[PDB]
């Protein structure tokens, strides 16, 4: 790491999901690549942590260097481009430990001494059957460095109780809730979503309406009505079409590897990136974690990146420069206008909707219900999830912040469940995480200040409950870089 | 191209006629036995060499090139689920076997269920299975619940139910308590998706249920003639038992014929009666009839001065056109019949819920639903119109029993069955007792044998129908009118029947071809000696 | 050319 | 909801079959070549064409396949099965060479294939099939041996093969299946059992068989076939109930379905012809008179002529 290459036909700065699948692209693509991170650890904003590895992580964002020595390397027609020296995307981290220490009864002691089990993601993203992503990892093979675990149920809380949607038509026999008309108006309504299509004029009025004024003028109770737009279509405003287009990738996904339309990686989706960044080394790729850079070396002349140098005052030549946008300096990014996802990450005691069959992953969806307000998504993972230890539930809240992560989804958490305490129905709340990571997704490539041509920008997780969004700039970048190149037995399950 | 498959053939008919039951055929059977898994001559061959090592060779060759096919077995049905040749051989080995791997077979089952849920060679070779390796029926009823919520057109499951429910419990259907459960896992079945004809046609078969039977004994003394009726047809006088007479408390031997003598299957039976069963030394005479081989009896009694006399099971009292639901069941059909004219508003077009909204009416109060059950049948007819035969008979059948429940409750022996657009006649064997019979204006096509039932029928006004035939009126006792004005009688010859009935006195045909012949007067008259006005 |  | 859409074939199409059959065997189809010759033979015949085929060598070919044991095989040197000994049976009995093998063999090989139940095994591999309950009683049938067999304790079994919905399977608990109920009405009909199927309930499930496209299919859920066309109206004719298919849309589908230059019938209109279908699209359009082929028998897929000859032929159901 000391004595590294000084030629590389491209380098990658930063080791999330984006800049890991564009990793793997070039490497399997004959390109030299040299990808290096500051962290410690693999996957920037997307990495996992086991419990100590969060709390030092979220330790480092509650405490807060002059040491320009590379620019005696900086030649007389060069010039230099500072990068970031200090991580700016988590803000507002608030954390509550209502454990005992900090009925069988966990303490704080306990998930200290099983630390190791969790796999705290800081982002909260489920797998879709049939996405951009799960091709990828099948067309690339990448997924053969993962195991995956099927949603087994989709959820919805309302007067006070959280209870499972119906969505395949399993679920829709089986129920005993839905009035037998209701069943058939469900029924018949999805059969026409997944065709939505295929009936332009069954819709073509409402193509100018909220999807929720629409759904509800068809023949659909208002429970049912409930359900299609909240807890399948999932869309926050959203346009009429927007809730078919929506509800239709959910049907098509549905069924392909069980009774829901996603997966979740067994151990996080912390893993994902460091899937790619394998295939990445596989072919030749090299890595540097903990290992930073300190400034880009622009021609002043031909005004394109030529070279970066590293913490050990390498000079490294490449061709090519992705950098995740978290590496990049306030100045780069004065003009930037970025968003906010809020984050909450709880470890509960029991599943929000108890059963018998309790190991599995399920997802709740709770409508906001002011202007500014967003969805807000919860996902619950069992313990066979590989990121929490037994006895215990992994629970993330997500949604586009308004507000601190904090201030956004409390109120949910305190209507899902209740703060542990030794006054010895919902579960036992026994430690609590808030915090806002920053959005710097769907940012156009002009808007930072003076990068060169051949320095391309990657961003980090996006709200959005799937990875459409990293595989897309992945491709639209491999397409700049490698012009008119190219991006088998499915996964495995649990 | 082609390759020379046809050698390969040749070869193993070559190194067989001999006695080659080695192995050096039993691969070469694989090579054709893999295209065409349907050459059932190869699976003997095969089936023979390898037999040649089962009680020869050592068990470490034997149960070792055992396993060795049902891994080539599965090797075909991969490529060809369907064909009774493989699965033959399968079922064939896994019997020899000392072993009863059947654990693995169960498995192996639903895994070609699952790939194709409509695979009767599975359904058919898991029941082996099943009964093989003992499996409980409501083992099996569980495996059936589960591939009908998954899928959306499973009849061979809902058949099987159909199996697996009455060895589980032995009127209605099925018990009443398993009865009304059925019934709503299936009313759900169609309400999530009702285009699969399966939840349908199971839903038929579950407002019926099976008959016991002797229903009825007449005796007319001017005929000396006891009239018997079963409820199915069956043979006096064979396997199924006969008939036996008591006259006054004593038996009295007699013989046993149906109305044209050539004594087959039928719902009537007859035999002569003698005097003394019928004179006056007694103020009355007392007839038990006595079925053997289900040992229904019937007993009905003749005073001194009545032309005749009867015990009949009357068609109300016996439920054969309803089922009188009990309280219970009555409000689980009454809630059936009203959430089906909702799906009906859903889907309008859906012929399969209309249709069911007759049955359950029908099932219900027959007779409420009169004016109703005949305006679904008009939108039945317009929606499905390929079945508007089947649909007018079965209308047809249902008018007719409505009425006999009227004729019943009225008590009288009069049916009138005018205007009601009938294309059909049916449960004939109910009529019996009938006098008089009206069926004119209607679209009957032609009066059917079974009308041979009829042993009271005085009068028949069949006038203006489509009738092209009436073989059906052969052989009636007390036939004295028979009308049949304006029909579609054609030749002369289509009334050579009619010389059957010693009473007919009135037969009137104009309107009919036939009366165009010349000479038609005097044909008839000959033909029909015995009819004292025949109008043409 | 049949089958079942 | 799965049917066919017919384009825009609809005449029948004599000669053209005529020469189709007359063609034809001039590769893998030996192994029911009995049967095969009995389909080419049967639909000639049944368009007055019988003499395009050669009777003398199709009559050394059935003596070929007579094993000792009474049994006829597909072809020569295969192995003998109840299905090609009625073929042979039939091809015999339409030309009127039924002494060409041993009859009181035949008649061996088949009480030899009772089982205590009534059931009977396809041979000697013993596979109880209705399918072959059929082939027993119609061969014996066709010889007026039907007395060599328990015919009472036959029928038990296949009555016994009746399930909730008017037909029949394979076996005790099989399916409801198109092509089974014809044998077993079939059966029914020669052994004079008829009055214990349920004309009206089977009727309709038979009649259900028809779909859109005025095709009928074998069960449940599935497409129309030509074939299925002859099985399905085979068995309503039998049970009296052929007045409730739309005999028009059912000729429009079963004359779309042959091919108006190779000639003969395929499955489906579009598909590949052969003389399986040739035959029972033919017969078909015979149930459904018609002025150009002679009247089939709807018991024994032979002409209606032939029959009254030996005669046999029970009548069916009033
Ligand atoms: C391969 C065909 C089937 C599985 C359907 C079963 C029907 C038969 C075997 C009919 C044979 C009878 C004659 C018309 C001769
Ligand atoms: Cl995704
Ligand atoms: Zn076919």
């Amino acid at each position: 790491a000391d004595n590294l290459p000084s030629d590389f036909d491209v380098i990658v700065i930063g080791t999330g999901l984006p800049e890991s699948i564009i990793a793997a692209a070039c490497s399997r693509s004959g390109q030299r690549v040299l990808h290096v991170d500051s962290r410690s650890y693999y996957g920037g904003n997307w990495a996992s942590f086991s419990f100590s590895g969060l709390l030092s992580w979220l330790k480092e964002y509650q405490e807060n260097t002059e040491n320009s020595m590379w620019q005696e390397q900086i030649l007389e027609n060069e010039e230099a481009i500072p990068l970031s020296s200090k991580d700016k995307t988590i803000q507002h981290v608030e954390v509550f430990c209502y454990a005992s220490q900090d009925k069988n009864r966990i303490t704080y002691s306990q998930i200290i001494k099983e630390g190791r089990r969790f796999n705290i993601d800081l982002v909260s993203k489920l797998l879709y059957s049939r996405g951009l992503l799960i091709d990828l990892l099948i067309k690339s093979n990448v997924s053969r460095y993962a195991e995956f675990k099927n949603i087994t149920r989709i959820l919805a809380f309302r007067e006070g109780t959280v209870e499972q949607v119906p969505c395949s038509r399993a679920d829709v026999f089986n129920s005993k809730q839905l009035t037998m008309v209701e069943k058939r108006m469900l029924m018949k309504f999805l059969t026409f979503c997944v065709e939505y299509e295929e009936h332009p004029d069954e819709y073509r009025a409402y193509e100018g309406t909220t999807f929720s004024e629409y759904l509800k003028t068809q023949k659909l109770t208002p429970n049912l009505q409930y359900f299609v737009l909240h807890s399948i279509a999932m869309t926050s405003t959203s346009c009429t079409v927007d809730g078919l287009k929506a509800t239709k990738k959910f049907l098509q996904c549905l069924g392909r590897y069980g009774n829901t339309p996603f997966l979740f990686p067994l151990y996080g989706q912390g893993e994902l990136p460091q899937c790619f960044c394998r295939m990445c080394a596989v072919f030749g790729g090299i890595y540097c974690l903990r290992h930073s850079v300190q400034c880009l070396v622009v021609d002043k002349e031909s005004r394109k990146c030529k070279a970066v140098i590293d913490q050990f005052g390498q000079r490294i030549i490449s061709k090519h420069f992705i950098i995740e946008d978290s590496y990049l300096s306030e100045n780069t990014c004065s003009r930037v206008q970025y968003r906010q996802i809020s984050r909450a990450v709880l470890i509960t005691d029991g599943s929000v909707l108890k059963t018998d069959a309790d190991q599995q992953v399920s997802i709740l969806t709770v409508p906001a219900e002011e202007p500014g307000s967003f969805a807000v998504r919860v996902i619950e993972l069992c313990s066979s999830t590989m990121t929490c230890m037994k006895g215990t539930y992994l629970v993330h809240l997500t949604c586009m912040s308004s507000k601190t992560a904090r201030e956004d989804l409390e109120r949910v958490v305190q209507k899902l469940f209740t703060p542990y305490t030794e006054i010895e129905e919902k579960p036992r709340l026994l430690w609590a995480l808030y915090f806002n990571m920053r959005d710097s997704s769907d940012i156009s490539r002009d808007c930072y200040n003076d990068l060169p041509s051949n320095v391309y920008v990657c961003s980090g997780p996006d709200s959005g409950l799937g990875n459409d969004n990293a595989v897309k700039q992945a491709e639209t970048l491999f397409q700049q870089i490698c012009p008119n190149e190219d991006f088998p037995e499915d996964i495995v399950l649990d | 191209k082609l390759k020379l498959y046809q050698s390969a053939t040749q070869a193993v008919f070559q190194k067989r006629q001999a006695g080659e039951l080695d192995e050096s055929v039993l691969e070469l059977t694989s090579q054709i036995l893999g295209a065409n898994p349907d050459f059932a001559t190869l699976w003997n061959c095969r089936r023979e060499v390898l037999q040649h090592l089962e009680t020869e060779k050592s068990p470490e060759e034997s149960a070792a090139l055992v396993k060795a096919e049902l891994g080539f077995l599965e090797s075909c049905l991969r490529v060809n689920p369907k064909s009774y040749g493989t699965w033959h051989h399968r079922c064939w080995l896994l019997s020899r076997l000392p072993e009863p791997n059947w654990a693995r077979e169960l498995e192996l089952c639903a895994r070609f269920l699952e790939a194709d849920e409509r695979n009767f060679h599975c359904w058919d070779y898991r029941r082996f299975v099943a009964a093989q390796a003992a499996v409980a029926p409501a083992e099996e009823l569980a495996f059936t619940d589960s591939l009908i919520t998954r899928n959306f057109s499973n009849y061979s499951s809902w058949h099987y139910r159909s199996c697996l429910l009455p060895q589980l419990h032995p009127q209605g259907r099925l018990p009443e308590n398993v009865l009304l459960k059925e019934l709503e896992l299936v009313q759900n079945a169609f309400f999530t998706d009702p285009n699969d004809q399966s939840a349908w046609f199971y839903h038929r078969w579950l407002l019926g249920r099976a008959e016991p039977v002797l229903c009825c004994v007449h005796v007319s003394r001017e005929e000396a003639c006891l009239s018997v009726c079963f409820s199915r047809p069956l043979t006096v006088g064979s396997r199924m038992g006969t008939l036996l007479l008591m006259v006054d408390e004593a038996p009295l031997s007699v013989e046993w014929r149906t109305p044209d003598g050539r004594n087959r299957p039928s719902h009537v039976w007859l035999c002569d009666l003698p005097a003394a069963s019928l004179n006056d030394q007694l103020p009355q005479h007392t007839f038990r009839v006595i079925w053997t081989g289900s040992d229904s009896q019937k007993e009905c009694v003749l005073l001194k001065d009545r032309p005749e006399c009867w015990c009949r099971d009357s068609a109300t009292d016996e439920q054969l056109f309803r089922c009188e639901l009990s309280v219970e069941k009555s409000t689980v059909l009454q809630s059936e019949l009203e959430s089906c004219k909702e799906l009906q508003e859903l889907e309008p077009e859906n012929k399969w819920c209309l249709l069911t909204i007759i049955l359950l009416m029908r099932a219900l109060d027959p007779l409420l639903y009169e004016k109703e059950t005949l305006q679904y049948f008009s939108t039945l007819k317009a929606v499905d119109p390929m079945r508007a035969a089947y649909l007018d008979d079965l209308r047809s059948k249902f008018l007719l029993e409505n009425s006999v429940l009227k004729m019943e409750y009225a008590d009288v022996r009069v049916l009138h069955l005018a205007h009601k657009d009938l294309t059909v006649l049916c449960h004939l064997e109910q009529l019996l007792l009938v006098t008089h019979l009206d069926l004119s204006h209607n679209r009957l096509r032609a009066l059917p044998p079974a009308l041979a039932a009829l042993r009271c029928l005085e009068v028949l006004q069949a006038s203006d129908n489509a009738l092209e035939n009436v073989d059906g009126v052969a052989n009636l006792p007390r036939l004295q009118e028979l009308l049949l004005c304006n029909n579609r009688l054609q030749q002369s010859a289509a009334i050579q029947p009619l010389v059957s009935c010693p009473r007919l006195v009135l037969l009137n045909l104009q309107g009919n071809s036939l009366c165009q012949e010349e000479g038609i007067q005097e044909r008839l008259a000959e033909m029909l000696p015995s009819v004292s006005s025949i109008l043409t | 050319a049949a089958a079942a | 909801k799965d049917v066919t859409i017919k384009s825009d074939p609809d005449t029948l199409l004599l000669e053209k079959h005529a020469d189709y059959i007359a063609s034809y065997g001039s590769c893998m189809s030996e192994y029911l070549r009995m049967s095969g010759v009995y389909w080419g033979l049967t639909v000639m015949d049944l368009m007055g064409q019988l003499h395009r085929m050669n009777k003398e060598e199709i009559l050394v070919f059935i003596k070929s396949c007579q094993h000792e044991c009474g049994g006829v095989s597909a072809s020569i040197g295969h192995d003998p099965h109840l299905l090609y000994t009625l073929s042979a049976v039939q091809i015999l009995t339409l030309y009127d060479s039924i002494h060409v093998i041993n009859v009181d063999k035949v008649v061996a090989y088949v009480q030899s294939l009772q089982k205590e139940d009534g059931s009977f095994a396809g041979d000697i591999w013993g596979e109880i099939d209705t399918r072959f309950s059929f082939c027993a009683v119609a061969t014996l049938a066709l010889l007026g041996k039907l007395d060599a067999i328990n015919v009472e304790k036959a029928i038990e079994f296949v009555l016994s093969c009746m399930n909730f919905d008017g037909g029949f399977g394979c076996r005790p608990g099989s399916e409801s299946h198109a092509g089974q109920i014809y044998c077993c009405t079939g059966f029914l009909a020669i052994t004079s059992q008829l009055h214990q199927v349920n004309s009206d309930l089977l009727g309709w499930w038979l009649c259900e068989r028809q779909l859109p496209s005025g095709g009928l299919n074998g069960r449940p859920e599935k497409l129309p076939d030509v074939c299925y066309s002859w099985w399905v109206l085979a068995s309503l004719k039998i049970i009296g109930r052929l007045h409730w298919i739309d005999r028009e849309k059912l000729r429009s589908f079963i004359l779309a379905c042959q091919d108006e230059e190779t000639g003969g019938f395929a499955d489906r209109p579009g598909d590949m012809v052969d003389p399986f279908h040739t035959l029972f699209g033919i017969a078909g359009l015979s149930l459904l008179g018609e002025e150009q082929i002679k009247p089939v028998s709807p018991v024994f897929c032979m002409p209606e002529e032939v029959l009254q000859r030996v005669n046999v032929q029970p009548e069916l159901v009033s």
